[PDB]
């Protein structure tokens, strides 16, 4: 019965005294400067320039000498500007969107002032005006003069729209009567559709020490079917001189340590992974005594990398609770799993950096005595489900307990030497026995592999252990005779021979645990195909698909490079395009193998060749593209998302998903999962709603973050039974129009291979469309007949821009991502251009959906003259596509009917038809 | 090009709101401000206001605050003006002008309107009365004698007066009017001739009042 | 009390509904405090400024210790919460404490040791400061004494 | 806020004279001042802007001096186009303001006024309104002294004058006086006399009309 008065009064009363308070700060102060220390002989001068900030800078000083210490009088310096102009530019805008940019002009002047603001039109942006006047001597954008009062602030907007992809320069002129001031700003224009990355690796061993010689590889130029028009393909090439050379380059070549994946940082796991590259790099450097690579001082780099290491280790301390138990999320219920994982981290790091021994002991004790069963198996504490396992409910729970036990055995084994203890050794024997005698009834190669590694770090003389070893060796998968590649899968009922040749996070995990087991058991002749596979399965960033696979895979690679003695690196390398000319050639030695990653500029089939030399050279090429459709992909989730409106009142967004398990999977739901919602251009979301969906005991999601206009959530499990929905209000920041759809993606965290993607939007109707709305898209001539005469159509038809002129019939109309694809069958040919148009083939046409001028009717015959004939290559075939411009000709074709005007129309049309079919021009 | 059209002369009562508009032609309408200014007759002029076409932004003088209304129409490229609760002393000549904001410290009033004469209604409309003014016998000394006609008790202005229907274009003077206490005017129109030409000749004073639709002829002897 | 809600630099907030609360605090390092059951309310901040007045007597005595001197060397905690009428944005702000001081003056001895010497005149040099710990002259000073 | 005043009200200028007109403001506008002129009953044309620069189509005969809170305008030689009313303005602060106007005295001379007397008529006295009209022609300067005599009665406030602008022939003014009385108060008197005193006239000229002859 309360109105909206008490409604907010209640939450205002309950905000306080239930909690004590929360730590946080609403202001930000950047890195301080002038921290230098100097020796002054009674006189010194240091000149420099101030930062751009409106700030009172208090510059104070201290000094000491053999006399003592002296406090210099604090000097006051305040940077201020009375007339200042702020400019708001969004992170990213997609071409074709009519977008107004708003900006705020502020004035501190005593009294009122009037101003003007000029927009600088850059050649790839229609201003809806094109105000630039080149008529007179000095060119300007004109202006709308606006006024502001004294010490006031006024808003000014400008409506624009991009054309070229990524046109980054726009100028703004602020003009008062006192004069002018210039503000340069950048505009990000991003391709439409969705980003997708294809990875092609190759390993180089010209000597064939490791079982094959490879001097060359060809990565072709493959255009995707759904690729967005007017968008070129991105190619990045990385050439490094060792199996781990790409990781080392990830640490050293880029000063800041880059996240190896695009996965979100929310979980404590992702914070733990941030120290992995620094650690393993340190391991290879110190153990093999390879520090000689630095031309600079080696020891300085030892202290720098050691410091990065310690900082990365203390990075995850925030998730540690009061009992030294580590929780998967901040303040959440601690999980035995993540605690064991962190115990493995600290257990390995304690070699080169001594951690707190007491804390380690307390953690081990907590997970050991806190959660363990009477048979030695381990029970998971929190509701966190690390992975989904094959088999029905008894098989899935049994397999899950097996996986958790093997995992915690791995962790405790790695860290045991820091705090050797009677009790933890006893429980180690318990869980080890459970693994030994319950693993042999094998179910999936995943669990068998992880148990094989856990038991591999323990006693290696057990006959049951060697039996598990013989079975996992029985499950191997090999490519080539003699063995070239070797890896593993999930083999339960999958014992049929199938290799889709698609890298799976789960697959890389299984084969990784197998490899580590081999490295500890030291069977070398068995290993080389596996490292041959993983070294070519790596990405440019040095990271693999997921976290769990990447950690163990990197440890395997590093230990391999540290066991078998690396060979001296001497190679003459060159990359060149097949038909096109040659690109940069790498002459690579032990000194510079870290050289720059080079992007492949030209579009051609790529070929890499090497002369005779020794060593192991990793060459990886990653390829970024955009495409318009998800219809080809493999969707693992029911997805539905839409936008409602409420009753001040706002707009609402709701997304929903459900898990679609495979036949081997059970109905228990999904594992740790992530929901990414791309926000359309110029509309934000309500922080308070998500913060409410997270921060309390009923939490529907464990963590939320907003990154670069993306709303990303994490959740323990996605139920297969019904739909789960996230719901939040949204805000319109500025007026947008003809906005392009955005992406809604859901995937499993530890195996992104299971994912589903979807396009979504707020809502769409027609705008009026007047000023520069249609950009060179389409024109359609009127129905029936006009003053248009067949010989004028002869002028336009044989026009050298026009390649082809023929009439066709409408077959199909498909709407794909703001772009219209018309299937049509040919009718009568007159003159064709460089492309061959066969009779009655099903061809395609493209249309920009924002154009209400030219539209097409279902199944009606039309006369078309196109200027351009476009081609695409599948490498086995070449398919043609016909663009539709505003310079292309479209005229309606009636069928045989006698309307009062029809006869003369068919007369003109046939007259032109036979005039041009005469090859007259 | 630069074309600004001004409304026609309006006559309304003391306190009845009056409307006057200005039309913009030849340039981009919504990109330049439009200014309204008032000249009271015979004395200085007072700045009234400005308006931004298409942003509708308005600002006024605080003396005339809440007496003034400016509106904008982009369809016809026109701007409208309304004055409520004005009075007889407000009525004056009103002009429109275009503010040109230069890209340097050059700020103009650029193109101007034709002006609108606005007048207050006093006793609605009334026709002129024309009363002779004759010379005398003994008051003319030797070289000079004057004769004329008086146009009185008329409304509204103007009154176009001629002599012999335009036959005297030189040596003929006419005095602008002055308001009476009844809401009427008194204006005089005379001509000077020697005493001999005054004695014998026919001078007919023609009085044409267009707004009241009246003509009065005067025989001056 | 005057509160100012602004956006960035000089940009003022237009329409706001503001709610204010008060409390009695023992010191500035105590994270708790005694809240006051009757607090001003629903004052609309217009053009980025709002003003209220606070009666210490009226808002304390009936709720708590009722004499103006009983609050000495004890602070006053203020909590302000502002909601934007147009956009629904809510934000908080606070003043941790304001010291209730009985006498605006505070006294301290200067250059006068606490030991008297028999037969010599005993100097007593007294110093007068304000609530800012700043010297204030022209202050009358009364010295009463008893000897044993 | 900010406003300015214009000086002087008028100044005497021969066809070849050199004259100056100034105005000054509340606060310093720096260079923000504009000058323009208006011909009677027409829209004013922009002459000087920024207190210095000359407009296109504006001859070089017009000079001006523009700095500070005080602004001046200089004409070295007057022209037939230079006879009008003048105004000064500031473009700077949000409330644009203006000046009080400037009148140009066209001719340098001292003329001799003409005094004529015009009693009412037979058609005029039938409606009950008698107007005694006194006439002054072609004098200079604009200020004149018109005094009424109706048998030792000077009637001021029931009489209304009118001033005509300069006749372009000789460039001198003209003035009329219409005394509006009823017909009941018009018959009380006999001898009517109008007296005119002028700068270029030493002896005030009186013209009379007799009633009852
Ligand atoms: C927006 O502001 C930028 C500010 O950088 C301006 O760009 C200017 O563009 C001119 C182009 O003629 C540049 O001049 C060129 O300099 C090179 C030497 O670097 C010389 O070889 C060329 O012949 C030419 O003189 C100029 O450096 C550059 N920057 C300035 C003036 O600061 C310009 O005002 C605006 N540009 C756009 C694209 O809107």
């Amino acid at each position: 019965n309360i109105s909206h008065k008490d409604m907010q009064l209640g939450r205002l009363h309950m905000k306080t005294l239930l909690p004590v308070s929360k730590p946080e700060i609403r202001s930000y102060f950047p890195e301080s400067w002038l921290w230098e220390v100097h020796l002054v002989p009674r006189r010194k001068q240091l000149q420099f320039a101030l930062p751009d900030s409106l700030t009172t800078w208090e510059i104070q000083g201290v000094g000491i000498s053999n006399t003592g210490i002296c406090v210099a009088d604090t000097v006051k310096a305040k940077v201020f500007k009375d007339v200042f102009l702020e400019m708001n530019i969004p992170y990213s805008v997609v071409r074709g969107e009519q977008i107004q940019l708003k900006g705020t002009v502020y004035n501190y002047r005593t009294s009122g002032m009037q101003f003007c603001v000029k927009m600088s039109a850059v050649e790839g942006i229609c201003t809806s005006e094109s105000p630039v006047i080149d008529h007179q001597g000095t060119k300007s954008s004109k202006c709308v003069r606006q006024k502001v009062e004294g010490s006031s602030s006024h808003l000014v907007t400008f409506t624009v729209l991009p054309l070229e992809i990524g046109l980054h320069n726009i100028n703004f002129s602020l003009e008062t009567w006192f004069g002018k001031e210039i503000l340069v700003k950048t505009l990000r224009v991003v391709p439409e559709g969705v980003k997708r990355e294809s990875y092609s690796g190759v390993t180089l061993d010209p000597r064939g020490i490791y079982g094959t010689i490879s001097r060359r590889k060809e990565f072709p130029y493959r255009i995707p079917l759904d690729l967005v028009p007017k968008t070129e393909i991105k190619r990045i090439l990385s050439v490094k001189g060792l199996l781990v050379g790409e990781i080392l380059s990830a640490v050293l070549s880029q000063e800041g340590i880059n996240i190896l994946t695009h996965l979100p940082k929310g979980s404590a796991e992702a914070e733990l992974m941030s120290v992995v590259p620094v650690f393993y790099v340190f391991h290879y450097l110190e153990t093999g005594n390879h520090w000689n690579i630095f031309h600079s001082d080696p020891l300085i780099e030892k202290q720098k990398l050691k410091k990065k290491l310690k900082e990365g280790m203390l990075s995850i301390m925030s998730y540690r609770n009061a009992d030294y138990s580590y929780s998967v999320w901040k303040g959440g219920s601690a999980s035995t799993w993540l605690t064991a994982f962190a115990l493995r981290v600290l257990g390995q790091v304690n070699k080169y950096v001594e951690q707190n021994q007491n804390s380690i002991c307390n953690s081990l004790l907590w997970l050991v005595e806190n959660y363990q069963l009477d048979n030695g198996s381990f029970k998971e504490n929190s509701q966190y489900q690390p992975i989904k396992l094959q088999g029905t409910l008894p098989v899935e729970a049994r397999e899950n307990s097996l996986y958790l036990t093997a995992f915690t055995v791995i962790g405790i084994r790695k860290a045991f030497d820091i705090c050797p203890l009677v009790k933890i050794d006893t429980a180690l024997i318990k869980a080890d026995n459970f693994l030994l005698e319950n693993t042999l009834p094998a179910q999936s190669t995943f669990t068998l592999a992880i148990s094989a590694y856990a038991l591999s770090l323990g006693d290696k003389t057990h006959p049951q252990f060697r039996s598990i070893v013989s079975a996992l060796k029985r499950e191997a998968l090999v490519k080539g005779n003699p063995p070239i590649y070797r890896f593993w899968k999930d083999n339960l009922q999958h014992k049929d021979s199938s290799v889709p040749n698609t890298g799976t996070a789960r697959m890389v995990e299984t084969t990784a645990y197998a490899l580590l087991t081999s490295l500890n058991l030291k069977d070398i002749n068995y290993v080389n195909p596996v490292i041959k596979w993983l070294s070519e399965e790596q990405r440019y960033g040095g990271g693999f698909y997921s976290t769990q696979d990447t950690i163990n895979a990197i440890e395997g690679l590093t230990e391999y490079s540290l066991l078998v003695k690396q060979l001296r690196l001497s190679m003459d390398i060159d990359v060149s395009y097949k038909h096109k000319g040659a690109l940069h050639n790498y002459k690579m030695t032990d000194k510079n193998f870290l050289g720059r990653p080079v992007e492949v500029l030209l579009n051609d089939d790529l070929i890499v060749s090497t002369g005779f030399g020794s060593g192991l050279a990793t060459v990886h090429v990653t390829t970024v593209v955009h495409k318009t459709s998800t219809s080809e992909e493999v969707c693992s989730f029911y997805l539905k998302i839409d936008t409602q409106d409420i009753e001040s009142d706002y707009k609402r967004i709701v997304a929903c998903a459900s898990y679609k398990p495979s036949r081997e999977e059970s109905s228990s739901g999904s594992s740790h999962a992530v929901m990414d919602i791309s926000l359309p251009t110029g509309i934000s979301a309500n922080e308070e709603d998500l913060k409410a969906l997270v921060e309390g005991v009923d939490q529907l999601f464990t963590d939320y973050q907003i990154k670069d206009g993306h709303v990303i959530l994490q959740l323990n499990s996605i139920p297969s039974s019904d739909f789960l929905c996230v719901r939040f209000r949204i805000f319109e920041l500025f007026e947008v129009g003809f906005l392009s759809p955005a992406t809604f993606t859901v995937y499993e965290y530890h195996r992104p291979d299971k994912q589903c993607t979807m396009f979504y939007s707020t809502s769409n109707i027609k705008i009026a469309a007047c000023k520069c709305v249609e950009a060179d898209c389409g024109q359609m001539q009127e129905e029936l007949d006009l003053t248009i005469s067949a010989e004028t159509r002869k002028q336009t038809a044989c026009k050298p821009e026009i390649a082809y002129a023929y009439k066709v019939s409408i077959t199909s109309i498909t709407v794909e991502n703001v772009f219209v694809k018309y299937k049509a069958t040919l009718l009568d040919i007159y003159k064709t251009g460089e492309a061959v148009a066969e009779k009655d083939s099903e061809i395609t046409f493209i249309k920009k959906v924002t154009c209400t001028n030219a539209e097409l009717v279902k199944g009606r015959q039309y006369l078309i003259m196109g200027k351009e004939a476009l081609q695409i290559k599948y490498n086995f075939s070449f398919r043609y596509i016909y663009p539709l411009d505003s310079l292309t000709w479209i005229e309606y074709w009636p069928r045989d009917t006698t309307c009062s005007s029809c006869q003369a129309f068919l007369a003109n049309l046939d007259e032109f038809a036979e005039d041009i079919f005469l090859n007259g021009c | 090009q630069v074309q600004l059209v001004q409304s026609g002369a309006e006559v309304k009562k003391p306190g009845a709101s009056v409307k006057v508009s200005c039309k913009a032609s030849g340039y981009i309408f919504s990109n330049y401000w439009i200014q309204w200014v008032r000249q009271a007759p015979g004395q200085g002029l007072e700045w009234m206001g400005e308006i931004l076409p298409g942003s509708g932004s308005t600002e006024y003088t605080e003396n005339f605050k809440d007496r003034v209304t400016m509106t904008r129409d982009t369809s016809t490229s026109t701007v409208y003006m309304e004055l409520s609760s004005l009075r007889s002393e407000d009525t004056a000549v009103y002009y429109c002008a275009r503010y040109f904001f230069g890209s340097s410290p050059n700020w103009y009033f650029d193109v101007w309107g034709q002006g609108t004469l606005v007048t207050v209604s006093s006793a609605s409309t009334k026709g002129p009365s024309v009363f002779p003014l004759a010379p005398s016998s003994k008051s003319t000394s030797g070289g000079t004698a004057a004769l004329g006609c008086l146009v009185k008790d008329y409304f509204p202005e103007p009154v176009t007066v001629s002599w012999n229907s335009g036959a005297l274009t030189s040596g003929v003077h006419t005095f602008p009017a002055v308001l009476q206490s009844s809401g009427l005017y008194s204006l005089s129109s005379v001509v000077t001739v020697p005493s001999s030409s005054l004695g014998t000749q026919t001078y007919i004073c023609n009085v044409n009042h267009k707004p009241s639709n009246t003509k009065v002829d005067k025989r001056v002897e | 009390i005057t509160i100012k809600a602004r956006y960035f630099y000089n940009k003022v907030v237009t329409e706001a509904d503001v709610y204010i609360t008060f409390g009695i605090r023992e010191d500035l390092k105590d994270d708790q405090k005694e809240m006051m059951q009757t607090a001003m309310q629903n004052t609309m901040l217009i053009n980025g400024i709002a003003q209220v007045t606070f009666d210490s007597e009226t808002a304390v005595k009936e709720l708590s210790y009722y004499s103006l001197e009983d609050l000495n060397n004890k602070y006053l905690y203020i909590a302000v919460t502002v909601i934007e009428s147009t956009g629904g944005f809510s934000e908080e702000a606070e003043i941790p404490g304001i010291k209730y001081v009985l006498s605006p003056y505070k006294l301290n001895l200067v250059a006068t040791p606490l030991f008297l010497k028999p037969g010599i005149p005993y100097p007593i040099k007294v110093q007068v400061k304000d609530s800012l710990d700043q010297l204030v002259g022209g202050v009358p000073v009364t010295l009463n004494a008893q000897t044993i | 806020d900010i406003q300015m005043t214009q000086s002087p009200s008028s100044l005497s200028a021969s066809v070849g004279d050199r004259v100056t007109i100034t105005c000054g403001a509340s606060e310093n506008i720096y260079g923000a001042l504009n000058w323009y002129q208006q011909k009677p009953g027409k829209a004013p044309k922009l002459l000087i802007y920024g207190a210095t620069n000359l407009a296109d189509g504006v001859p070089s005969r017009f000079s001006g001096s523009g700095s500070g809170t005080d602004f001046t305008l200089t004409i070295s030689s007057l022209q037939p186009e230079d006879f009008a009313t003048y105004y000064c303005q500031n473009v700077l602060n949000t409330p644009l303001t203006f000046g009080q106007g400037t009148k140009v005295e066209i001719k340098r001379t001292v003329a001799a006024p003409s005094v004529f007397i015009f009693p009412p008529s037979d058609e005029q006295l039938k409606s009950g309104t008698a107007s005694v009209v006194c006439l002054l022609n072609n004098f200079y300067p604009r200020e004149a002294k018109v005094q009424w005599k109706v048998d030792n009665a000077l009637q001021s406030g029931n009489s209304q004058e009118s001033v005509t602008e300069q006749d372009s022939k000789d460039s001198t003014y003209s003035l009329s006086s219409t005394l509006t009385l009823s017909k009941a108060d018009y018959e009380k008197h006999k001898v009517y006399a109008c007296e005119v005193t002028h700068q270029g006239l030493s002896s005030p000229v009186t013209k009379s009309f007799n009633r009852g002859e």
